[PDB]
């Protein structure tokens, strides 16, 4: 049995490390490098990687914020902290009480499914066609940032951003795609130097900088057609695009044949130019100079769901702050269009879960009940951190909070500036539904993993 | 079976410590600190951040301290060890308070609320000078804030008119701005610390050695 | 350094021990994965019992004996590593309490041997191929189980009639009656007709394509028709006139059915109009390299063969009853049936939406897996402990008639197959002290009545249901496993374990 | 954090008292100082023969013998039940929840208690004083404690019982059953089932002369003398010497011509029972035996008090002045031979009817016959608790008393708002203790047993008032059973007397431990 508590000490010390971190008031670590350097910032991404580590369940708990890290941009503190203290509550019931572990794990798979139907409820609709409404839910990640003074410029090119890449299909022949959104691979940006960042603009293809290779030919072609190939020159196409260089002798012999040669052509491009190609249908090959840059133009009227934004700025280090917080800001936006429902934050959502639960356990009737109560004493772990970050006591906020779920709604929260039980609705807190089905599934599945291992093997 | 771990009594103490290394010479009035390398080395310095860069803190409290001071010299370049003093007294004072349960957040955002409200008083209690070039006489008493500090006061008076008349020589009088890397300074040894005058020009290195050369030459053209 | 005498008899229990601690939680599909972590910092997440003992590092003479059984049950049966460790495990727990008793290795080791080739007799005599096909059903239970993790398993009651009953028929004698299934049939296709639970079976073979034009007869040739299977073109080859000699020689042979990989072109498909012979354009090459053997004949490379141009008449056209088309929702597909020699089916999976038959289709093949594998062995046996209880009794009144010192050694061997049921309940957190009494108990009256040849409430096979927490016959639950894993299981788990009690001495330098 | 590490050296005694109370329950060995072992198997009289060490531990004792001075049953429900409230306080002390509310919420929560218990009352004890109404009651007090012998000594305590109570109905003014009128005596040989009742005390030494036993005539006098059978002297010294042969015989016959003048107006008042609690001389033994006088010594004075409140006979500071007041009347004493020995002992038949009685026990195990002499002290502090206070109501044992109060306090956990939800649900989980503990040590398991006790009193009925079965309780198995039984078959109750008073002490034992922060010791 002194396996299993090892086990949970294992991603229960992370977990209480890291609990500092949650919340906007969260507050400041230090970390100590052998070099005289330290890492000041409260981060849990960054602090997380910067942890060495002996026993193998913590090493299972940071590969799981990787993961998380890049499904969404925020919450990563979120699962690690869940997934500890279900471990913390269930070590009674696993060691003292003598329960055999798959009972708990096999509770845990059906309180999975109990935690998101109350979520589902909690949640309230919201307009995704709306793009004065979208641009008030990005603006949560926005405001508080380099980009404060251009939030105006930034939320209307990350509404753009996010409208690119998704595709709203939906029917019972074919299933439900989901959309399809990547922000990774398509919604992959290229930065380029100058311009401005209002006059910036989303195209739909693949962007290029090589210009035409000979001095006399055709800017403008009515249908353009592009064609893809591998082995470098040394149907009778509009145009003949190169992965690698081209001779001038092959200049000459496809310039009597009314196409244009493109050399110099990246081999991670051609797998997006196939999306907008597979050339005709092909609707602007303009080849204009933007910020003294000769520049291609290979989109259509269609929407492939792949592309390339041009991003322009003030300067490099201008785009460099834009990047990472463009990705950010659309990964809640990516959020709200994976279902119309929004929930509410502060430990709103938290709550909602541990009232629900502990009312629906005491009708099963069986060996399951008991591990029910843990979960729901760990759902109110999160918002009661917070509480203990903002100075009040986490006794009398943590009782009357949860009275009040069971009069009036369940979409009260906490507030960080005030620290007092203040509804999330009326006074602008929200966050979307996505980032708590993706914190309650994931924490649960971990968790089930560190209790399956009873020993632990020693060998190459 | 586990709760919290209370955690401070670590950071707080070993600020203290850097106080009272710091506290002594603040000032006109404070000490000159020496320290030693082990090489030969000998440096006397009352600047704060000049002797944080030769000195190692294993404790990463002063490690921030010390980064602190690196906007201040690039920017302000004077009061490197007042900032210190407040930085560390700060905490002392809330050390108090936070034994009796006082959480920190409100003991930070105290401070951040008590920041904007200096700011507003900062504007009213400033005095507005001209620019006008006749200020040099009130320029004086203004040189002497920096000169007493580093100094005993007995070289004060012989380097007030050369760092005054520095400036003012190549500034002419705009907005503009001032440029203190067209002053240039050499040192040469075997001679008092008294000795020093304003060179208006440029000091060169190698000189002529014949005995027939002129000594002193009256409108002379460079080539 | 050399040691001998009771410890090393001792160290060989402890060192056992903790390599059957290892296998003790991964014993059946109830068991937990664990981790193995290397000196580099590494480690790595599997449920295998066989992997983890690859990679166990363990420095003991008798525990390296276990290391290369492990890998003698990998290489040939792959499966049932985990039971034999455990089995070997206690045989030598047993056999070093023997020792203050004075019993003699030997005759521990005789009595072994002298027992396990009558275990096998009495295994022998249980033994049964498929039975229980009218009147109850067993292979249901199989892919019933086995979907129970994917959406399918609600619907698996009425599809499991169709796969089990397709499966059935398409055994052939193979290479001098074999009668060994194959690894990969049943083409299964999709289509949205109505909801998932509609869809039929078809006893034959099912192609996904169209007529294009629609000027051509669905039905033709009832009584007979021949089926030419041509992976060359009728279309235009980039010419007209080779592309007409190639008609010419379709229509004299007489084919009804003509499918072309690349496609029919429109000259050559007026041709096929008057004479009611019906063509396919864009067959798929992996489709027809299957009819070859399903309707006999043969895929044709090339007509161009020697200097000769012909579709080989009569040599290629296979014998079939009826080529009939029946109106489908969404995609419409071709029914083949009646062929020269076939055996074999087609599933055509009908549901809501693809996206839903694309998880049920690879759940199929899956499910599908377990279904032939226990079928490939015409000699099965019942598992789930149904091996270890009933040898149990069986060697408690066989153990007189041999006597002679080595009536405990057997006493020892039956009571030491208790720990396969045993480990395998801690998973399932029942608990392991009733069950496996209780199925003592059970055991126990049946094989009373037995050799009488007459019986009214007894009933032999009673298995462990881990699942549903009751004692019910593994047959009609699905747990089957073959002869050829049970026999090998127990011999070679009492070949490591005599090599570890026939050392007396470690020397070591 | 020593208020944690007091509740483990508590923890450490707690799992003692875990393996006493039950039917799997047993006695514990001890060795005292003195060479003299103690066997019982009640963990009240267990705690003087130990050792505290910390002083902690001392308050549960001090609260301990609380139950058995007054009710005399429930002490281990007094400090098993104080234990775990410590156990279920320690989440609550860790929480951050202070102390301060912990002990309030328990106040609140045992006013809620104490109401509901009078709601829970099902059948009444009309006081009849029936041999077949006192099994009842009896049966859970012999039982988990020793097993087999309920059978047996059901019978063998309701009878005696009955002897020593007169016949009154609905009068609790004048108090009549006391806890020194049954008297627990042991000898070696026989069994359980060939014990008898007696109605008076029982006497195990021998009569000391050659007449065995009385006549049959009613109303045999007994007289008690204090002062020894000897020729009466003066008070102060008074030896008898010799000081030259002439005296010898004035002496002697002396002797012999005054103690039989003395016994002489005994005999002739009636009286053929003499009592001497002293030491008697030689020549006293010869004139009793010639009158027909039996010869009775009672050195012990605590066996002189009940006798008088018997026949009626009083202890005369004198010698040789049987005043006919202060004499008692016996019906019938008779000598005969009850477990292999001859022992003359005292009983009655009608009239001078007995307060005092005495059951004899026999068996073959030494062990086992101590056991069942603790055993019968408990079982006699139990009549008692059918007086006044609450003696007639009853409430169902064997666990399910401690499992229907779940559902009553959590209904009021929600009712009351504020931070007293926390102590009020802790409350109610310390309860399912001593269900628990029954299961464990009957070998059933946790996961199979205690989900059916949660479901037994917690069903769903389409209706307003409550039906089915409520009676269903904890169930020890021992041969085979599916789920639990119903406790009205075997009729285990639990007094409303006990179960109310060792709440109340079990609250307050808990209530003092937590209120300490601090001890402070000093080595001796």
């Amino acid at each position: 049995r002194q396996a299993q508590i090892s086990n949970i000490t294992a991603a229960k010390a992370v977990a209480d490390v890291i609990r500092t971190c949650l919340g906007p008031k969260a507050m400041l670590k230090m970390l100590l490098d052998p070099m005289g350097g330290l890492v000041l910032t409260n981060d849990g991404h960054a602090i997380l990687r910067e942890i060495d580590v002996a026993h193998p369940a913590a090493k299972s708990m940071l590969e799981l914020s990787r993961t998380q890290d890049e499904e969404v941009g925020d919450g990563t503190t979120t699962v690690i902290i869940l997934a500890g203290e279900i471990l913390a509550q269930c070590a009674p019931y696993l060691i003292e009480k003598n329960i055999h572990p798959v009972i708990i794990i096999q509770a845990l798979k059906k309180a999975l499914t109990d935690a998101l139907e109350v979520i589902k409820q909690v949640s309230k609709p919201v307009d995704v066609e709306n793009d004065a409404a979208m641009k008030k839910l990005i603006q949560a990640s926005i405001g508080t940032k380099y980009v404060i003074h251009w939030s105006e410029k930034m939320c209307e090119l990350a509404l753009d951003a996010v409208k690119t890449v998704r595709k709203d299909l939906g029917q019972t022949v074919e299933g439900e795609p989901n959309f399809e959104i990547d922000i990774k691979r398509y919604v992959r940006v290229e930065k380029i130097p100058g311009g401005d960042v209002l006059d910036s603009r989303v195209l739909k293809g693949v962007l290029l900088n090589k210009d035409v290779v000979h001095p006399k030919m055709s800017r403008h072609i009515e249908n353009p057609r592009v064609v893809l190939l591998d082995c470098p020159l040394e149907v009778r196409p509009t145009l003949v695009i190169t992965e690698k260089g081209v001779s001038d002798l092959a200049q000459h012999y496809l310039l009597k044949g009314g196409c244009s040669v493109l050399r110099r052509v990246k081999k991670s491009d051609n797998n997006r130019i196939a999306r907008v190609t597979g050339g005709t249908n092909c609707g602007l090959f303009k080849v204009e100079m933007i910020g003294d840059e000769y520049f291609s133009f290979l989109d259509n009227c269609k929407e492939p769901k792949a592309c390339t934004i041009m991003l322009r700025g003030g300067s490099k280090d201008i785009l460099n702050e834009i990047d990472r917080n463009l990705q950010d800001a659309m990964a809640v936006a990516r959020n709200v269009m994976l279902s119309p429902s929004l929930s509410p934050g502060g430990g709103a959502t938290e709550m909602a879960v541990s009232v629900k639960l502990a009312e629906k356990a005491k009708q099963l009737e069986g060996i399951q009940q008991w591990p029910y109560q843990a979960v729901a004493d760990a759902m109110e772990c999160i918002p009661r951190t917070l509480i203990q970050n903002a100075g009040g006591d986490p006794i009398r906020l943590l009782s009357q909070l949860r009275a009040k779920h069971a009069q009036g709604n369940f979409t009260t929260g906490i507030d960080g500036d005030k620290g007092k039980i203040v509804d999330m609705v009326s006074y602008g807190i929200w966050e979307p539904e996505v980032i708590k089905q993706q914190s309650v599934k994931t924490a649960i599945e971990s968790a089930c993993l560190l209790l399956r291992v009873d020993d632990i093997v020693s060998g190459v | 079976s586990l709760r919290r771990d209370a955690a401070l009594k670590v950071n707080v103490t070993s600020a203290e410590g850097l106080q009272s290394v710091l506290e002594t010479n603040l000032g006109p009035k404070g000490t000159l600190k020496m320290l030693v390398d082990g090489a030969g080395n000998i440096k006397l310095t009352k600047d704060g951040k000049v002797l944080l860069t030769e000195m190692q803190i294993q404790s990463p409290t002063a490690v921030l301290i010390a980064r602190a001071a690196a906007a201040q010299d690039e920017i302000t370049g004077d009061g490197t060890t007042t900032v210190v003093c407040l930085v560390g007294e700060l905490l002392r004072q809330a050390h108090r308070f936070i034994q009796e349960g006082v959480h920190p957040r409100i003991i930070t955002d105290g401070f951040e609320i008590a920041r904007k409200e200096s700011m507003k008083f900062l504007d009213e209690f400033k005095i507005s000078k001209t620019n006008l070039s006749n200020d040099r006489e009130f320029l004086l008493q203004v040189a002497r804030s920096s000169l007493l500090t580093k100094v005993d006061a007995d070289l004060t008076e012989v380097l007030t008119p050369i760092v005054t008349d520095a400036v003012l020589s190549v500034y002419d009088a705009q907005a503009d701005n001032l440029d203190l890397h067209m002053v240039e300074i050499m040192q040469m040894q075997h001679l008092s610390p008294k000795d020093t005058t304003f060179i208006k020009g440029l000091v060169l290195d190698h000189g002529g050695r014949h005995p027939d050369m002129p000594t002193r030459v009256k409108n002379a053209y460079v080539l | 350094e050399k040691i001998s005498g009771d410890d090393i008899r001792n160290q060989n229990v402890l060192a056992t021990m903790a390599v059957a601690n290892v296998v003790k939680s991964s014993l059946g599909p109830v068991g937990l994965d664990k981790m193995l972590v290397d000196d580099i910092g590494d480690f790595t997440v599997t449920n295998d019992g066989a992997t983890i003992l690859s990679l166990l590092d363990v420095q003991h003479p008798a525990g390296k004996i276990l290391v290369e059984l492990a890998q003698q049950q990998d290489r040939e049966i792959g499966d049932g590593t985990t039971s034999v460790v455990i089995i070997a495990s206690e045989l030598l727990k047993r056999a070093n309490e023997l020792v203050k008793n004075k019993i003699h290795p030997t005759t521990i080791i005789t009595g072994f041997r002298v027992a396990l080739r009558e275990a096998i007799r009495f295994i022998n005599e249980v033994l049964s191929t498929s039975v229980d096909t009218l009147g109850k059903e067993t292979l249901i239970n199989i892919a019933k189980t086995s979907m129970s993790s994917k959406i399918i398993g609600a619907d698996s009651d009425f599809f499991s009639n169709m796969v089990v009953d397709a499966l059935l028929a398409v055994k052939t004698q193979n290479s001098k009656g074999e009668i060994k299934y194959p690894v990969k049939a049943v083409n299964v296709l999709k289509a949205h007709g109505k909801s998932a639970t509609e869809s039929l079976l078809v006893p034959g073979y099912a192609l996904n394509c169209t007529v294009a034009s629609q000027a051509m007869p669905k039905r033709i040739a009832g009584g007979n028709v021949k089926i030419a299977c041509l992976d060359l073109n009728l279309q235009k080859a980039r010419e007209a006139g080779i592309v007409l000699e190639r008609v010419k020689k379709i229509i004299d042979a007489g084919a009804q059915v003509v499918l072309t990989t690349k496609g029919i072109d429109d000259l050559c498909l007026k041709e096929f109009v008057e004479a009611k012979i019906m063509g396919v354009r864009r067959c798929k090459k992996e489709d027809l390299r299957r009819i070859a053997r399903a309707t006999g004949a043969t895929l044709v490379s090339s007509m161009s063969n020697l200097e000769g141009e012909e579709t080989f008449e009569s040599s290629y056209l296979g014998l079939c009853d009826e080529v009939v088309q029946a109106k489908f929702s969404d995609d419409e597909c071709i029914l083949i049936k009646g062929t020269s020699k076939h055996s074999s089916s087609s599933i055509i999976l009908r549901g809501a939406n693809d996206y839903s038959l694309d998880e049920m289709e690879r759940s199929l093949h899956d499910s599908l897996s377990v279904v032939k594998r226990t079928l490939e062995s015409g000699n099965v046996v019942p598992g789930g402990g149904c091996v270890e209880a009933a040898l149990n009794i069986y060697l408690d009144n066989f153990a007189t008639t041999v006597g002679s010192r080595e009536q405990l050694a057997i006493a020892e061997f039956a009571a030491a197959l208790l720990i396969i049921p045993k480990t395998l309940a801690v998973n399932a957190a029942k608990d392991s002290s009733e069950l496996v009494a209780k199925l003592r108990s059970y055991h126990a009256a049946s094989q009373m009545a037995k050799p009488e040849d007459v019986k009214r409430r007894s009933y032999r096979n009673y298995g462990l249901d881990l699942i549903r927490g009751k004692i019910v016959d593994e047959i009609h639950a699905g747990v089957l496993e073959p002869t050829i894993s049970k026999v090998k299981s127990l011999k070679s788990a009492l070949e490591a374990c005599v090599a570890i009690l026939r050392i007396d001495t470690m020397i070591t330098v | 954090g020593q208020i944690i590490k007091s509740i483990a050296a508590i923890r450490e005694l707690h799992q003692m008292c875990l393996t006493s109370m039950g039917p799997c329950g047993r006695n514990k060995i001890i060795v005292n100082h003195l060479g003299k072992i103690i066997i019982t198997n009640d963990a009240a009289t267990m705690l003087r023969e130990l050792d505290i060490v910390h002083p902690a531990v001392k308050v549960l004792v001090m609260a301990t013998e609380q139950q058995k001075i007054d009710m005399g049953d429930g002490t281990n429900l007094v400090m098993i039940l104080a234990g775990e409230l410590l156990n279920v306080s320690e989440k609550l002390i860790s929480m951050g929840l202070s102390a301060v509310e912990i002990i309030q919420g328990y106040n609140m929560a045992r006013k809620f208690t104490l109401k509901e218990l009078d709601e829970m009352v099902v059948g009444e004890i009309t006081d009849k004083n029936d041999k077949n109404e006192l099994l009842k009651m009896i049966k859970p007090v012999i039982s988990s404690k020793k097993y087999g012998s309920e059978d047996i000594l059901s019978e063998l305590v309701s009878e005696a019982v009955s002897h020593v109570l007169p016949v009154a109905q609905q009068a609790g003014e004048i108090p009549y059953f006391n806890v020194d009128s049954i008297r627990v005596v042991k000898i070696m040989g026989g069994s359980l089932s060939n014990s008898t009742v007696i109605k008076g005390m029982v006497f195990n030494r021998e009569p000391e002369g050659h007449v065995k036993s009385l006549s049959e005539d009613k109303k045999h006098k007994v007289a008690v003398f204090t002062c020894p059978l000897d020729i009466a002297n003066t008070e102060t010294k008074g030896t008898v010497l010799l000081h030259n042969a002439q005296e010898m015989l004035d002496f002697s016959k002396g002797e012999e011509k005054q103690i039989d003048a003395m016994m002489k107006e005994i005999a002739d008042m009636g009286v053929e029972c003499i009592v001497a609690g002293a030491g008697v001389g030689e020549l006293a033994l010869h004139y009793l035996n010639r009158y027909g006088i039996l010869v009775l010594k009672v050195p012990s004075k605590f066996e002189l008090r009940r006798l008088c409140r018997v026949c009626g006979a009083t202890p005369l500071p004198r010698l040789g002045a049987p005043t006919p007041e202060e004499l008692g009347l016996v019906e019938t004493v008779k000598t005969m031979e009850i477990g292999g020995d001859r022992v003359t002992v005292f009983k009655q038949e009608q009239g001078e009817i007995s307060r005092t009685s005495t059951i004899i026990l026999r068996g073959a195990t030494q062990n086992n016959l101590d056991d069942i002499e603790r055993a019968i002290d408990d079982g006699v502090a139990a009549v008692k608790g059918l007086m006044k206070p609450s003696g007639g109501k009853l409430l169902p044992g064997a666990g399910a008393t401690e499992i229907e109060l779940i559902s009553r306090i959590t209904k009021y956990g929600e009712r009351t708002p504020g931070l007293l939800q926390l102590a009020i649900k802790q409350f109610a989980v310390a309860f399912e203790v001593v269900p628990r503990t029954l299961a464990e040590t009957a070998g059933l398991d946790v996961n199979e047993v205690l989900p059916n006790l949660y479901a037994a009193h917690n069903v769903t009925e389409p209706g307003a008032v409550k039906t089915d079965h409520l009676y269903k309780g904890v169930d020890i198995d021992g041969e085979s059973d599916e789920g639990v039984k119903d406790i009205r078959e075997e009729n285990i109750y639990d007094m409303l007397a006990t179960k109310k008073f060792a709440i109340n002490v079990a609250t307050e034992a808990a209530t003092t431990v937590l209120s300490i922060d601090q001890i402070i010791m000093a080595k001796k």
